């Protein structure tokens, strides 16, 4: 899973 | 709830710290608390509740991920299982953020600041319900929905480099390029997003432009992913 | 407890699946459910349930310094509600492994190194109450015994490259440094340690010898420290 | 509070 910049932090 | 008989004020002061001390299950507990007692939620409020979940539900996503890729490889029932304490685990935390934003912060929720903030949490937490889901139809146009909602607000009450404009349309262009399979779609918005907010920082202080333009680089990590 | 119906293996199975996932409470619940079960644990099965705990205090431990300092700084009840609060469940959590060493994890234990495993984690989990504590006296004295008792067996049985024997004698120094304020019991401990190991390691394999340099350079760095 | 070196894990 190549996961993407979502919004605020990056937790997981 | 079991924060009933703590003062608001008190909530939010430990909310706070337990920020500070990486303590977000608690954090977000103390938020619960605070949404829970009916008053609407300031700035910094707001941002508080939406640290605290994303955090929490970050790591049961991340974890989530960890167990769906050996369960995969491995097509006995323990991995199986233990994906799916994780996966109800994640789904109830989805499942409380969305009924407070149900009871009763978006229907309150009146200035677009407000109102945009929580119809992008509405979006995002039906698009961590769609990463797992397997009625995933609906949860999808549920996301798509508060999204859509939320952008049309932004649009007409928002300067294009308004962080939380900016953050609603990266997270919605993510939900369009890996919920929805609309790739062009999502590199569209992201394009657009990105330029009629460098056309606007001109407008803004030293301040404001660093925090649009952390967002914007944002925008910019994924085009680079996707083109 | 809740994990009484689960197979012991399928606990097993889900306490590795748990540390892949980075879930360290689901981790140290499922290897509490495994003890449980009232055989005794192999040498990878102790590892696993150390390996989960000590991650699980080690967060709280995190957490209690952060406020402990927030609240020393600012002598409302909030902050030490709060300390007290993580400080109750940090307690809670060394009474839950103390009540597995007791009951009967220790007293099972005959071979060398299953015995002086669980009692360095004994002593261990005494220091950790022993770092909160404001009956002081009694934990402290707790925490040396433990560690006294598994040094001498270790002495006795193990050679000085044993990396259990190392791992003792690291934290042992440790609790003499912070915990017992004897410094030069600290340095001198890591010393011998440290030279006595290092004339053995002629008698070690390559992958033996890494194991023990490994914490060889531990006690390295707290002699570092402290000279 | 500096923190020296013990055993395994260092998770605070
Ligand atoms: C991003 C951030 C993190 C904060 C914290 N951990 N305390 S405060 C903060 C902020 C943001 C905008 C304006 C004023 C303060
Ligand atoms: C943007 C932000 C993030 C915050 C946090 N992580 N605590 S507090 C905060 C804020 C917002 C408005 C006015 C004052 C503080
Ligand atoms: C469809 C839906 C709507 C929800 C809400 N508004 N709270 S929670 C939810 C869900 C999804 C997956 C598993 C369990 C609950
Ligand atoms: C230190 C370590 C971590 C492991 C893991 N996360 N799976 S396995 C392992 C080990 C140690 C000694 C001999 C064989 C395996
Ligand atoms: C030392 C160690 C740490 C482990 C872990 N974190 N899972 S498993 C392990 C071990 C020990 C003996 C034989 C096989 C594996
Ligand atoms: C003194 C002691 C012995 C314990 C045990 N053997 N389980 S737990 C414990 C303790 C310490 C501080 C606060 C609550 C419980
Ligand atoms: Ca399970
Ligand atoms: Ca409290």
């Amino acid at each position: 899973k190549l996961m993407f910049k979502t919004e605020g932090p990056d937790s997981d | 709830g079991a924060m009933g008989s703590m003062e608001r004020a008190s909530l939010i002061q430990k909310a706070k710290l337990a920020e500070q001390a990486e303590r977000y299950e608690d954090m977000a507990a103390f938020m619960k608390g605070a949404v829970e007692k009916g008053e609407e939620l300031s700035c910094e409020e707001r941002n508080l509740l939406s640290v605290a979940y994303k955090n929490v539900v970050g790591g049961q996503r991340a974890a989530w991920r960890v167990l769906s890729s050996i369960e995969q490889k491995s097509n006995g029932p323990e991995v199986r299982e233990y994906r799916e304490k994780v996966e109800t685990e994640l789904q109830g935390v989805c499942d409380t953020v969305l009924g407070l934003l149900d009871s009763h912060l978006i229907k309150e929720a009146g200035d677009a600041e407000s109102r945009v903030f929580y119809l992008k949490m509405k979006g995002d937490y039906y698009r961590y319900l769609a990463e797992v889901a397997t009625d995933k139809k609906r949860i999808i146009d549920s996301a798509r929905s508060a999204y859509q909602e939320a952008m049309d607000i932004s649009k007409k009450e928002m300067p294009p480099t308004n962080p939380i404009r900016l953050g609603l349309a990266l997270n919605f262009s993510v939900f369009h390029y890996e919920i929805a399979n609309s790739p062009e779609e999502a590199i569209s918005l992201a394009k657009t997003t990105f330029d009629e907010a460098m056309a606007d920082l001109h407008t803004l202080s030293e301040d404001s432009y660093k925090d649009s333009t952390l967002i914007m680089q944002l925008l910019r990590d994924n085009l680079t992913l996707w083109t």
